[PDB]
């Protein structure tokens, strides 16, 4: 490793941004008493617990890179590790899915809100979100093709390891799919709903003369030219290589990118943040 | 009615309830458990 | 008339002034500055549903009592940071609780204007209401124990009363104040105790007679928390014209102002420190303020709440501050 | 000690013009927004005027409201309600109404009977 | 010693079933709907009381009604009992979801004491974020008092002259065009005192309300959606 750092210095920088803004999200969260009063704020801290270990996984691949301290076989070694990012990262993308349903129910019946959405229906939507984020990518275990580009610098995957077409249009007909329907639905009724009153609202004003979808929208053109040209790399066999390994790197960054977001979002995440920096600072 | 209700009581010498005021402060200042900080297990809350 | 009186007594008032020569800050300028007084949430007791309007310490300074609208009464334990009993009630508004120095029963004042009475340890050991004290028509915004059978009782239709448990009727009517009686505290001699209403005014009684043996009218709006002085010769107000004062008896007149021009808001609660020397207060601009009391400067800030802070209450030994707010979170402070 | 007298009023010809004057001490006048409030004979309490604590802002009641004035003197710390083009059923006994907090817009000052921050009163006659 | 890891434990005994009983508690309070109602007594609060037992329980003081309309709990609060002033346990009354204003149509004398009370609840610190619903009630009556004549609104309201109907439902005041003007009127200067500040965060809901009004809890249930809804909708941007 004379000159690694030219490919390698993005993700040393992916990395430790991301590992930071998951832990000062997650004290942020965890310091705030009145933040978890809300619903919505236990997903961003299950997306915070996602966030932490991608970042652990992404320091995975950076030991790595020039140590190899550990078993370094990586026929399945740094293989699995895909295996994680796969779910992870896509944990993080049913975690999106299951907010929108969230706030969808607080736009349909929302008198009755708090009797449909228990928090024992909360806990069996989170682990529904792990369990199936495992369960749809282990046949990579089962000798039938691995899902992810990530680590692409791994040079085993690089040279043997081919996808299989039918593996990638089950998955993503499985799960990546419908999280986009999922999501599409969701904020077209909830803008329709939204405009509709705001338009209301201001004319019986004059007559007397969306940070949720900012965060679902930088995830979703993060992760869409991973998905499509992971469509495409599956579909011709013809792979362009560096451009395969940025994409795979950038749908990694968002992870890192929500933290920080939701920290300019909420100027109540801005206020906690001023207390906690004042005692972090005492 | 008013009159007779606070007419008959006295009215001390303000210097001399200032000066009360600070003796008061000043004795029992030496276990005064918030304006001197305890010890860190003598603070029962810890 | 009673006007030639009024000016008779503002005669007295000018001699008392001419008694005062300099302020209590100018006299004890020979004395230097109590310092910074930081504090931290030592602990965090949450488990309120709605938000907690009043608490009250023990004598122990170990177990407290809190009171939220939501109709629960919280026993909780400082040290160990577990409710020890939660009663439900029977209306949901509540203004006001408080604990007996025996232990055994905590008060609940109500805008139902019945006070509830509650024994704590029963012989069952399930926990119900001992007795009713119903005689008042207003809504009642204090109480405390006199002893464990005699109970003062503050409310909003102008009257303060002293009471029996077992009797079940007043004992003693206290009928001079105009305004709503809002807040009252008692004296560690127990026989007097002192009250003030809506009306900017707090009087003191003698607990026997029933009587006003001293008006003081310093302040401008509602008096919304009083506290005595701890060696019983003075007290101070906490009142919605966002300063606070503190009077003395002995002169008949207040002695120390407490503003300061950026907070605008109205103090909600105020308490004592043992020595005397800290004075606590909170506020609806969210954060609790402690001041010097000899020099009246702000020492500092106790920030923690999201809302207005309803209750303030400091342990008999001063070690440990207990704080509520419409937030439904309650907190232990240094 | 809050202080509030009312001077002037009276009997006057019906026609007539007739000034009034509210002071007002023991507190900062700045900040609070001040009310007149009338009590004629067989009546409750009736909230008549209305003006900020600024003196900018201003609000009448419906049957006096083009009919007379009410100003505020901040700096002199005086309050006046002049009345102009009198009719006869406006005499009554006309309360000057400090209104409870400071910095506040809101007030609930004509109340039953009772009530801290009302004056005196002085009673008008046509 | 052994004995206190034994209070430990009933401690924790104690405060885990504490828990779970203010646990169970904390969704059927979640869930019922709480309804402050004030107004003055010439404005039927009685009779509306009267609707909603048409669709025990402590009359001390405060007075408590119970409905229930397309399985949502309404519980509603008559503050009967309390002294007159209401400064202080106005205060009280701050998490609860709206504020049920009640006006008396007819007698135009008492409508500038409801207007001032209406532009004290509005200016409110503490209710502030609060929605209140707003009723006109014995709407029938006003009619009657302003066909029956030798009662000119104009004397109390000048700006009733300068005043002219700008919308309406027909049908029902089909009858006639200047008691529409009237009601209209009334409904337009409360919402004067409505719209006079604030960023939108709380609103008016009037409704045109006879003595005979049976399925006006189902408009307290909509506008009671329309506010959670709002509330929700603020919710999205405020986290």
């Amino acid at each position: 490793v004379n000159f690694c750092l030219l490919e390698v210095l993005i993700i040393v920088f992916l990395t430790v941004l991301i590992i930071s803004g998951n832990i000062i999200v997650i004290f942020v969260f965890h310091c705030a008493p009145l933040l978890n009063h809300h619903t919505t704020s236990y997903f961003i801290q299950t997306m915070a617990y996602a966030d932490l270990f991608v970042g652990v996984s992404c320091v995975v691949p950076s030991l790595s890179l020039l140590h190899h301290p550990l078993p370094v076989e990586e026929s399945l070694t740094c293989q699995i590790f895909g295996f994680v990012v796969s779910v992870l990262k896509s944990v993080s993308m049913a975690s999106l899915a299951c907010i929108s349903i969230d706030r969808y129910i607080a736009i349909t019946k929302p008198l009755t809100y708090n009797t449909l959405v228990t928090p024992w229906r909360l806990r069996l939507c989170i682990f529904l979100i792990w369990l199936y984020s495992t369960l749809v990518f282990l046949p990579s275990f089962f000798h039938w093709g691995k899902p992810g580009y990530h680590g692409d610098v791994f040079q085993w995957c690089a040279e043997s390891w081919h996808t299989d077409s039918y593996f990638t249009l089950f998955i993503v007909m499985m799960l990546y799919a419908p999280a986009a329907l999922i999501v599409c639905f969701t904020y077209f009724n909830i803008f329709r709903i939204c405009q509709q009153h705001t338009k209301d609202i201001s004319e019986r004003q004059a007559r007397f003369s969306m940070v949720l979808f900012r965060i679902t929208s930088v995830f979703y053109i993060l992760w869409l030219p991973y998905i499509i040209y992971f469509l495409l790399e599956s579909s011709t066999g013809h792979s362009n290589r560096f451009a395969s390994f940025l994409t795979t790197w950038l749908a990694i960054s968002n992870s890192f990118c929500n933290c920080v977001i939701y920290s300019l979002s909420n100027s109540v995440f801005q206020r906690g943040l001023k207390r906690l920096s004042g005692a972090m600072c005492t | 009615e008013q009159l007779k209700m606070e007419a008959n009581i006295d009215r001390i010498k303000v210097s001399k309830a200032a000066a009360d005021l600070m003796a008061y402060c000043e004795a029992h200042a030496k276990e005064d458990p918030l304006l001197t900080p305890v010890p860190a297990s003598e603070n029962p809350f810890r | 008339l009673r006007q030639e009186a009024e000016q008779l007594k503002n005669q007295i008032r000018d001699a008392r002034k001419a008694c005062a020569d300099a302020t209590l800050s100018q006299i004890t300028n020979n004395i230097d500055p109590v310092g910074r007084i930081q504090m931290r949430t030592r602990r965090t007791l949450r488990g309120h549903l709605a938000k907690i309007y009043a608490m009250h310490w023990g004598t122990d300074s170990r177990l407290l009592v809190s009171a939220s609208q939501d109709g629960k009464l919280i026993i909780w334990d400082s040290y160990t940071t577990n409710k020890v009993h939660a009663i439900p009630l029977r209306s949901s508004w509540v203004m006001t609780c408080a604990y007996a120095p025996s232990g055994n029963y905590v008060a609940c004042g109500g805008l139902d204007n019945i006070c509830s009475i509650y024994n704590l340890k029963t012989r069952e050991g399930n926990v119900r209401v001992s007795r009713e004290l119903a005689g008042h028509t207003g809504y009642l915004s204090c109480c405390r124990f006199l002893d464990d059978n005699q109970i003062v009782t503050s409310s909003g239709d102008t009257t303060c009363a002293l009471w029996d448990i077992e009797t079940g009727q007043q004992t003693t009517t206290f009928t001079g104040h105009t305004g709503d009686v809002m807040s009252l505290s008692l004296a560690p001699d127990t026989r007097l105790f002192v009250s003030g209403a809506c009306d900017a005014s707090a009087k003191l009684w003698d607990v026997r007679e029933g009587m006003c043996r001293q008006t003081f009218t310093g302040h401008e709006s509602d008096i919304n928390a009083i506290c005595f002085f701890p060696n019983g010769n003075a007290f101070a107000t906490g009142s919605d014209d966002a300063t606070c004062r503190l009077f003395d008896l002995r002169a008949d007149q207040e002695l120390m102002t407490y503003s300061h021009d950026n907070i605008i808001c109205g103090i909600t609660s105020v308490s004592f420190s043992k020595s005397g020397r800290l004075l606590l207060a909170g506020y609806d601009d969210f954060n609790c303020n402690v001041w010097d009391a000899l020099k009246a400067d702000r020492a500092g800030v106790l920030a923690g709440h999201d809302n207005r802070v309803s209750c303030l209450g400091v342990t008999d030994d001063g070690m440990a501050v207990a704080t509520g707010s419409w937030d439904s979170f309650l907190k232990i402070w240094n | 000690q809050v202080q509030l007298q009312e001077s002037g009023g009276g009997l006057v010809q019906p026609g007539g013009s007739l000034r009034l004057s509210c002071a007002a001490s023991g507190f900062t006048f700045s900040n609070y927004k001040m009310n007149w409030v009338r009590q004629a004979p067989g009546k409750g309490l009736e909230w008549v005027s209305d003006i900020s604590q600024s003196g900018a802002s201003i609000s009448y009641t419906g049957s006096v409201k083009g009919r007379f004035t009410i100003s505020r003197d901040n700096a002199k710390n005086t309050l006046y309600l002049q009345m102009n083009s009198l009719k006869p059923e406006d005499t009554a006994v006309y309360y000057c109404a400090r209104c409870p907090a400071p910095f506040t817009r809101d007030c609930f000052d004509v109340t039953s009977t009772t009530y801290a921050y009302r004056g005196q009163g002085t009673q008008v006659t046509v | 010693t052994e004995d206190q890891r034994n209070e430990e434990k009933a401690q924790r005994e104690a405060n885990k079933k504490i828990e779970k009983q203010l646990q169970k508690d904390k969704q059927v309070y979640r869930a019922t709907h709480r309804l402050l109602l004030l107004g003055a007594d010439n404005s039927g609060k009685s009779t509306i009381v009267k609707q909603m037992r048409i669709l025990s329980g402590g009359t001390s003081g405060i007075f408590e009604t119970k409905f229930q309309v397309d399985k949502v709990n309404f519980h509603m609060f008559d503050v009967g009992g309390q002294r007159d002033e209401r400064r202080k346990w106005i205060q009280c009354f701050n998490d609860v979801t709206a504020i049920i204003f009640v006006v008396d149509s007819s007698d135009y004398n008492r409508l500038q004491e409801a207007l001032n009370l209406f532009k004290s609840i509005w200016n409110n610190r503490w209710l502030r974020t609060i929605s209140v619903i707003l009723f006109l009630n014995k709407q029938d009556l006003l009619a009657e008092k302003v066909l029956a004549g030798k009662s000119k609104i104009e004397d109390y309201f000048p700006e009733f002259a300068r005043y002219t109907t700008p919308e309406d439902a027909t049908p029902e005041p089909g009858e006639d065009p200047r008691v529409t003007r009237a009601k209209y009127f009334i409904r337009d200067e409360f919402l004067r005192i409505s719209t006079a500040s604030g960023d939108g965060r709380h609103y008016c809901y009037p409704h045109f309300t006879c003595a005979v009004d049976t399925e006006n809890a189902r408009r307290i249930f909509n506008d009671c959606r329309d506010s959670v809804l709002a509330r929700y909708l603020d919710e999205i941007n405020l986290l």
